């Protein structure tokens, strides 16, 4: 069916130029290669933050401690808030 | 790429049809106005068959005559033009079902509009199949967990019982059976399909803003595994609002009919109503009660009949549907809802004033009934809420009751705080299913009193700390009503001192 | 090229029938010419009847006509010129220029009756359009492309407000406005002009920064069934080529229900419910779902509702209120209290009013707003009854914080400079939230009430509260 | 295993009503819960921590 | 895999904005003429399969 296959071969052969051979496109005066593989290539990261994001950020956990390890002015304190607060209970 | 040019010049293979392309139906459009068209011809055409113009819009025969036949279209009569060339399908209206429709979502005819390419289809199904005889049904046994809590406290489910969910103008109507099928998740991320559950949600006459979002809202909490959405949006015709809740329900003839469990949700029946009666009037067909034709009753019967629990000899399918009617300013005696009431099996009215006090989900229980959801209850639910209606009415005497400022006896005073108690209990904010194992105890401490003691505000906070505290500790208690769904009496007193634990505080 | 000469073979009022030659049929709804000595008369092909003879609905007058003259058929539908030319310019349903400036010089024309976008074209979450206006980004706030009900008679500066949003969206967002006056009275549509012009929206030789389209009273009903598709496929040409978020302003949706209403009554459909039109969801929903927010940009739409007769459970209001995600009413009691603009606090709610939506803070905001006016409005019997002696601490508290609320939800006006001489203040988001938030912890109590009428922010609260500390001392 | 020790807080509770006014053990116990039901939420949100590179 | 999604999209488009560059190609030609002889032959293979 010439019809059919003249068509489908068109249909083929005009795009063929575009993703067969990078011979960019004849026809869009734009180019089509500093679009979507050089402009936004970085399109998700474009879309997204960088080099925190993507990069992800291996962040080491801020360590937090015990009590500063001072068990005497602050214990014996303890204690004397505590005969307070049973002279209150 | 090119595989997409790939697959459409596959397609363009088939388009070897035009070797066999000698149609018998072909014919001339007499006329098309007013949403309709009267087409000379088709000499074996057959009734309701699915025919296509020559704009490719399609259409459905529906009335046939001598020496015509009257077409209604599936579009805007924009397209179509007189004197053209109409062919038949050869088909009454069928549309696809199978399991790659999960995850899709399609028009009235199974179209693809997510852009996700072809449907997967495992078939084609008629519309308008009849409802199953009374022989291959079974009255209802198997609960359908909806993770809300006063609705699987007060009126249970069961796997096939047409219930109807009745409400007014953004009153949290959607989001019911939307958290519904949210909740269907824990199962769906299950195994046994017996307990699966699958959801098809139909949307029809409203904005596709609304349906974007409710996709897109069912993709972040990821439902979109299980879930089918049809969309006959408010911009598409009036014949495709009136025609896809029908194909929907094929659908879920076609879940059921392979022995697994599947629910449908339609949203709304309103304006289904109001595109049929556009269609009888655009028959220039005489109206009834409200400019209805007398047949809506038949339409949405028909429609809801087609949904039952099979029996064991049919594989134990079934297929649970939840309607939706808009009604106008709380009116229940509209011709179109008390249609629906004379089909359905019980109603979940909301009262627009308790979402109007903010109290989400705004059950009136008073209203709000199932009839044999009390046979597919949960068992725990259903031992531990027996008082809990009779409660709740009781508070209910007395809530008007006690509007008149009047002092009272330590008993009605004592219902009136534990009741306000319960009421103040069973808010729950959207996209937040409760578990059975999580409502069980709520309901225990609702009904033993101990939220008395308890301030009135402190009650939501309450609910999710005392969960916490159970998750962490008792949740051996937790896995035992998650296997038995039954509380014995030694899970009965466990469950009293680990709630008295907590109630100490 | 193709003249298709049809010939008039019946007219009925606005009903017109063309008999034309075999196979030369244009579609449904395609513009048919008519060279009047007055002008050209437009119809709209609406049933094909066949024997080769189709009905249009008329778009003006059909005084005079012979049955049996030439019809000229434009192949398409009613192309309505788009672009910059259009800013300014008084256009009526057909796309022609009735402002007497000439004629438009616009590059394109587009059809009217083009498809809304599709199910994949939808923005899957409505962000919200930062107006610029207190209140209403505040309590009521308007989704990126969303659907509003203003409420509210004439006469509260309802043009007012619109104007301070049109010069609100113009220094925010960029976007433009495009009016449209369905059935709008001819000498307020002139007064509505003349004011634009006045208020500098319209620059008669600058640039206007809207597009206005009248379809006045005195038209056809098959004229004002389309005035608003006009409107609309001028909004959406500035949305889908410029990328912006533009403005569709409609009044009336309820007199284009009853255009609606009378084109089928004519039609000699049967009549619906209420009078109404059979088509009545389908004719909403071509007016709908051609308004939403795609990838390219928005077209956000605020139209005035007229309710019929004071009732909500008529169908044309009913069916309005499945489409509007905001309300905003513009109450006759806060404009008698001097409060510009005449905003309720309590009635104007939106479906976008939610944690999920506008953040946390902002929710909890506009709760606590919403709950202390409330309580506000509760003592409002006793305030005036018993007086403060009854209120305690907890009270007076919230009392006096919702009168300076009350007055801090007065906003100067960009409008109302050439009327109070204060000039308007584009009131950003974020400004707006801290600004309530820290007037419901409590942190200027100490500033009298006064110095809360008509102002920008907290910064121009701090502003008018050291002014008023100086001008009393 | 942590039941026996909240089993055990709720017998300092019962016995803790012998002194009331305990300005931060029942805060200790506060505490406590509070980050239990923090990593009891964590561990039961997380993941196997990992991208799918069968299938992902 | 969003932005791979949207690619694809904008493919799709492209070369949908193709398929019209190629029925402008398929407009001009004497195929109109040839094609006439297709359905001519056509027809023949499809009525003398009865
Ligand atoms: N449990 C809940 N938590 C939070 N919000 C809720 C809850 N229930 C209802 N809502 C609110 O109610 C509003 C209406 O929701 P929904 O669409 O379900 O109402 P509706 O009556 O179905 O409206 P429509 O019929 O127009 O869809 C939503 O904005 C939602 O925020």
């Amino acid at each position: 069916q010439d019809l059919y296959l003249r068509e489908l071969k068109d249909t083929k052969l005009a795009p063929s130029t575009l993703q067969d051979a990078e011979g960019n496109v004849k026809p869009w005066n734009p180019p089509q290669k500093p679009n979507l593989p050089e402009l936004e290539l970085q399109g998700p990261e474009a879309l997204k933050a960088y080099t925190e994001q993507n990069v992800e950020t291996a962040h080491v956990a801020k360590e937090s401690e015990e009590g500063e390890s001072e068990p005497i002015e602050e214990d014996w304190l303890v204690l004397d808030d505590a005969e307070e607060t049973k002279e209150s209970h | 790429k090119a595989q997409p040019t790939e697959v459409s010049s596959i397609l363009e293979e088939r388009i070897g049809v035009s070797d066999e392309a000698n149609l018998n139906e072909t014919g001339r459009v007499l006329a098309v106005g007013d949403g309709i068209a009267r087409v000379f011809g088709l000499n074996n055409i057959q009734a309701e068959e699915l025919v296509e113009f020559s704009s490719g819009v399609k259409g459905m025969a529906l009335n046939l005559e001598p020496g015509q036949v009257g077409i209604v279209l599936f579009g805007s009569d924009r397209l179509v033009k007189e004197g053209e060339l109409v062919k038949r399908t050869g088909n009454i209206v069928d549309v696809p079902v199978g399991p790659g429709l999960l995850g899709r979502v399609v028009d009235a005819l199974g179209n693809p509009i997510d852009g996700k390419g072809p449907i997967d289809a495992a078939g084609r199904s008629r519309a308008q199949v009849k409802a199953p005889g009374i022989l291959p049904r079974r009255s209802v046994h198997e609960p359908v967990q909806t993770g809300l809590k006063a609705v699987d406290a007060l009126v249970p489910i069961g796997r096939g019982q047409r219930e109807l969910i009745i409400g007014d103008r953004q009153t949290g109507k959607t989001a019911v059976a939307l958290d519904t099928i949210l909740n269907q998740k824990r199962w769906n991320n299950g195994s046994d399909e017996s307990k699966k559950l699958y959801c098809v949600y139909v949307a029809v006459g409203q904005k596709r803003s609304t349906v974007a979002q409710l996709v897109q809202t069912l993709e972040q909490h990821d439902a979109m595994k299980y879930s089918i959405i049809v969309a006959a949006t408010a911009s598409e015709a009036a014949p495709l609002q009136y025609l896809a809740p029908f194909t929907a329900a094929s659908i879920g003839e076609w879940f059921r009919d392979n022995g697994k469990h599947a629910l449908i949700v339609y949203d709304d029946l309103s304006k289904q109503a109001v595109a049929y009666r556009q269609l009888s009037l655009l028959l220039r067909r005489p109206p009834g009660r409200e400019a209805y034709p007398g047949d809506v009753f038949y339409l949405h019967s028909r429609l809801l009949e087609r949904a039952a629990k099979l029996s064991e000899k049919e594989g134990s399918g079934s297929l649970t549907a939840l309607p939706v009617i808009e009604t106008q300013g709380g009116d229940v005696s509209a011709y179109i809802p008390t249609n629906v009431i004379s089909i359905t099996d019980g109603q979940i009215f909301l009262e627009a004033e308790l979402f109007y006090k903010g109290i989400r989900p705004a059950i009136n229980v008073g209203l709000s009934v199932s009839r044999v959801g009390s046979a597919a209850q949960v068992k725990a639910l259903k031992q531990v809420a027996g008082s809990l209606k009779l409660f709740l009415a009781q508070y209910r005497e007395v809530a008007a009751f006690a509007q008149f400022g009047s002092d009272l006896d330590a008993s009605t005073k004592q219902t009136l705080v534990r009741g306000e108690r319960l009421t103040q209990l069973l808010k729950q904010n959207q996209y937040s299913p409760l578990a059975t194992e999580e409502q069980v105890p709520l309901i225990y401490a609702g009904v033993n009193g101990h939220l008395d003691g308890i301030e009135l505000s402190r009650i939501g906070e309450f609910e999710s700390s005392f969960l916490s505290y159970l998750k962490s500790n008792h949740n051996e208690l937790l896995t035992e009503i998650r296997e038995k769904g039954e509380l014995s009496k030694e899970l009965l007193a466990s469950l009293k001192s680990a709630t008295e634990s907590f109630v100490a505080t | 090229s193709t003249p298709i000469t049809g010939k008039v073979t019946a007219v009925i009022g606005a009903i017109v029938d063309v008999h034309f030659e075999q196979s030369e049929l244009p579609a449904i709804l395609n513009a048919l010419e008519i060279k009047t000595p007055q002008g050209k008369l437009v119809l709209e092909v609406a049933q094909h009847l066949g024997e080769n003879t189709v009905r249009t609905i008329a778009m003006d007058g059909t005084e005079g006509l012979v049955r049996g003259e030439k019809v000229l058929d434009t192949g398409g539908p009613i192309s309505v010129p788009v672009g910059r030319e259009t800013l300014g310019r008084i256009i009526n349903v057909i796309g022609e220029p009735i402002d007497e400036r000439g004629p438009i010089k616009s590059k394109l024309r587009k059809p009217i009756h083009a498809d809304p976008p599709s199910f994949a074209e939808q923005s899957t979450s409505a962000e919200i359009l930062e107006t610029g206006i207190k209140v209403v980004d505040l309590l009521a706030p308007y989704a990126r492309g969303g659907k509003i009900g203003l409420f509210g008679g004439a006469g509260v500066g309802k043009t007012v407000f619109i104007q301070e949003l049109i010069n609100n969206i113009a220094k925010a967002h960029g976007g433009f406005s495009v009016f449209t006056g369905v059935g709008e009275r001819t000498r307020e549509g002139n007064d509505l002009y003349r004011e634009m012009k006045e208020t500098g929206v319209i620059n008669l030789e600058g640039e206007s920064k809207v597009a206005l389209v009248f379809g006045q009273m005195n038209e056809p009903p098959g004229a004002r069934a389309r005035v608003a598709l006009t409107g609309l496929t001028i909004a959406e040409y500035f949305r889908d080529e410029e990328g912006q978020d533009v403005l569709l302003f409609i009044d009336n949706i309820f007199r284009f229900t009853q255009a609606g209403s009378e084109v089928s009554a004519l039609l000699g459909r049967i009549p619906s419910a209420v009078g109404y039109q059979p088509t009545l969801a389908t004719d909403m929903g071509l007016l709908q779902e051609r308004i939403t927010t795609t990838k390219k940009g928005s077209v956000t739409s605020v139209q005035a509702v007229y309710v019929p007769a004071d009732d909500l459970t008529d169908p044309a209001p009913a069916t309005t209120f499945a489409h509007l995600d905001a309300t905003t009413v513009l109450s006759r009691g806060i404009s008698e209290l001097g409060i510009y603009p005449a905003v309720d606090p309590l009635d104007s709610k939106s479906r976008l009013l939610d944690a999920a939506v506008v953040g946390q803070e902002h929710y909890d905001v506009a709760s606590k707003v919403q709950e202390t006016l409330q309580t506000y409005k509760s003592l409002q019997d006793i305030i005036a009854i018993l007086g403060m002696d009854e209120l305690s601490e907890q009270d007076k508290l919230t009392v006096e914080r919702a009168r300076k609320i009350q007055r801090f939800l007065s906003q100067p006006f960009a409008v109302a400079e050439v009327f109070t001489g204060i000039p308007g203040k584009l009131v950003r988001l974020k400004d707006t939230v801290a600004s309530f938030k820290a007037v419901l912890e409590g942190k200027y109590d100490n500033i009298p009430e006064h110095a809360f009428y008509m102002v920008g922010g907290i910064e121009d609260v701090v502003a008018k509260a050291e002014k008023l500390a100086a001008e009393a001392n | 295993a942590k039941s026996a020790a909240n089993k055990l807080d709720w017998a300092k509770v019962i016995s803790s009503l012998r002194i009331t006014g305990s300005t931060a053990t029942q805060l200790s116990s506060f505490k406590k819960r509070n980050d239990e039901a923090r990593r009891q939420l964590l561990e039961l949100q997380s993941q196997p921590t990992e991208v799918d590179f069968s299938h992902y | 895999v969003r932005y791979e999604a949207s690619l694809r999209q904008l493919e799709q488009r492209q070369l949908a904005k193709s398929v019209i560059s190629r029925v402008q190609s398929e407009l001009g030609n004497p195929k109109f003429q040839e094609k006439v002889l297709q359905q001519s032959i056509s027809e023949i293979e499809q009525l003398l399969s009865k």
